[PDB]
């Protein structure tokens, strides 16, 4: 029954600040530091901010000191993070750690037992893009050949923001050969992604092929039918 | 600072096989090291503590060792869930410090890419701008070399690429690679080209599509 | 479940806590007086380090009462953290 829960993730455009959150409960708050960690997209894990009870003990990665400012409000077990003047390099999804220390008196030494449970983190992302529905875009089957052997068709979800998106196949019908590729980030900061399967080239002409596309954030809802070209 | 440098970045298994991940700190860390372990999609769990013991409720196969410098992950046994990232944390001093992390993914032979060349669709062209999109199919290794060319000319710069995660059914990969530009760039240019370079390929293939609906 | 020497650290900690009652604010730059959860500790002035007698609590205070434990009082003002930033001293002299 021991969790942690961190919330307040969204967008938000650098210069401006946010302010995250995160609940404890299974455990005795008071008794255990605190860590927020934070993952960008596609990299590894990274160390941010940390207090204990004092709080007199508040330390922060170099590139969010005198930036970032690490709280907690031990009567609601909730722990805080003041993210101010964001850019590009704090996007990324913030977990919040527990973390055991203990005081031997004979010695006098402090020791640290490290992060021994983790929240399932919340999303920040910084950017200036507004909120924007995907073009859905049809890749045709049979390049220049025909009727032979095996085929690949698919659709191309464009310019979209944020995440994430949802594609299916023939209403989810479909799921042999499909692959739904991971968003890239375009230079213009909106989102692109691929959906793509594979069919036997027979399959041409009797079935119909239509990708179902959802994006959330904009409302949007995108079904769309793919065929064959001519030329 | 001390700097956590873990190998390898990614390595090769079988299910089965016996696995050792490297962990070596910059200054001296006694025990006060423990290792990661992150599904996809998911926040990370610790699997052991305090350098050599076991988190409770996790698999016998994983064991740590090592201490002050010097640090090694073992899974005497791959098994099929394991395949999955992992990270080694110092928390002897500020600032706390985890390794570049380790993918570990499921070994098979050698696949070759089904290639196939996706012209711009004439619903976008009607926009302004022309996106190529060239796929390469259930291939093996991820280690993968895609070129783009119009008339016969090298591009850079304007193409973007995205591979998916190690198929759970053929343990293959998947890459998808978008060459964009303008509906101006895209009309007065000749022969669009993808060239893809493998190792299952005992020779670059290359898939071009002419300027037009073909 | 009595714990003797908890007991009498926690005397040692409250008869600190106290005598630093007293002592009226300091002068100059310094490092706040404090209990570091080892030894009681006055206003000490940047850029020195400070001496006490070995802690009574210790159960080898009669081999160590002639010792001292040391601590330092950085030029910023501030005392010394340790590497996870806990409150950092030199009781080699206090230790059995
Ligand atoms: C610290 O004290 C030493 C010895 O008293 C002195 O020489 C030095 O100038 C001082 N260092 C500072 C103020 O950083
Ligand atoms: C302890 O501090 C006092 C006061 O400054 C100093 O005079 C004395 O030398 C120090 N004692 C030792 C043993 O270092």
């Amino acid at each position: 029954q021991v969790q942690l829960v961190e919330s307040g993730g969204g967008v938000v455009q650098p210069g401006r600040s946010l302010r995250l959150s995160c609940a404890a409960s299974g455990f005795t708050f008071s008794s255990y530091g605190m860590h927020w960690v934070r993952q960008a997209p596609g990299k590894g894990l990274e160390w941010v901010a940390v207090m204990y009870y004092d709080g007199s003990n508040k330390d922060y990665v170099d590139s969010v000191k005198g930036r970032f400012t690490i709280s907690r409000d031990n009567s609601k077990n909730t722990l805080y993070l003041q993210m101010n003047r964001l850019r590009a390099e704090d996007t990324a999804v913030y977990y919040c750690a527990r973390e055991k220390d203990h005081y031997d008196i004979l010695t006098g030494y402090n020791y640290y037992y490290g992060l021994d449970v983790w929240g399932q983190g919340t999303t920040v992302t910084v950017s200036s893009a507004s909120t924007k529905g995907p073009s859905v875009f049809p890749l045709a089957p049979s390049s220049k050949s025909t009727s032979g052997g095996t085929a690949a068709l698919g659709c191309l979800v464009k310019d979209y923001f944020p995440e994430p998106v949802t594609v299916s196949w023939n209403s989810g019908a479909l799921t042999s050969g499909v692959h739904t590729f991971p968003a890239v980030l375009q230079s213009s900061g909106l989102y692109s992604l691929s959906s793509v399967v594979t069919v036997p080239s027979s399959s041409l002409g009797t079935q119909t092929y239509i990708c179902n596309v959802n994006h959330k954030p904009s409302n949007t809802k995108v079904d769309k039918k793919v065929e064959p070209k001519s030329c | 600072d001390i700097q956590m440098t873990q190998s390898p970045s990614s390595l090769s298994a079988s299910v089965g096989d016996r696995v050792t991940i490297t962990c070596r700190a910059s200054q001296g860390i006694r025990n006060d090291l423990g290792w990661y372990q992150q599904k996809p999609g998911k926040a990370p769990k610790r699997l052991i503590y305090a350098a050599s013991s076991l988190e409770s409720g996790v698999p016998s196969r994983f064991s740590g060792s090592g201490s002050g410098t010097e640090f090694t992950l073992t899974i005497s046994s791959v098994q099929p869930e394991d395949f999955v990232t992992y990270y080694c944390l110092q928390h002897n001093s500020n600032p706390l410090t985890f390794g570049g992390g380790t993918k570990v993914e499921i070994k098979r032979t050698v696949a070759a890419p089904s290639v196939f060349i996706f012209p711009p669709s004439d619903e976008q062209l009607k926009s302004g701008t022309a996106s190529v999109v060239c796929l390469l199919n259930n291939f093996y290794p991820r280690e993968a070399k895609v070129q783009w060319k119009v008339d016969n000319a090298l591009q850079s710069g304007n193409s973007q690429e995205s591979v998916t995660e190690q198929d759970s059914k053929d343990s293959t990969y998947s890459l998808s690679s978008t060459l964009t530009l303008s509906k101006a760039d895209y009309e007065k240019h000749k022969v669009y080209a993808c060239e893809v370079t493998h190792q299952g390929l005992s020779s670059p293939v290359t898939k071009s599509f002419n300027r037009g609906e073909c | 479940v009595m714990d003797f020497l908890f007991e009498k650290w926690k005397l040692y900690g409250d008869q600190c806590h106290h005598n630093l009652s007293l002592l009226p604010p300091p002068t100059e730059l310094v490092c706040n007086r404090t209990f570091d959860k080892y030894s009681c500790w006055p206003d000490t002035p940047a850029n020195t380090t400070a001496n006490i007698s070995c802690p009574w609590y210790l159960p080898w205070h009669h081999k160590v009462q002639h010792r001292f434990v040391f601590k330092r009082c950085g030029p910023d003002g501030q005392w010394v953290r340790g590497p996870r930033g806990q409150p950092w001293r030199d009781a080699s002299q206090c230790q059995m």
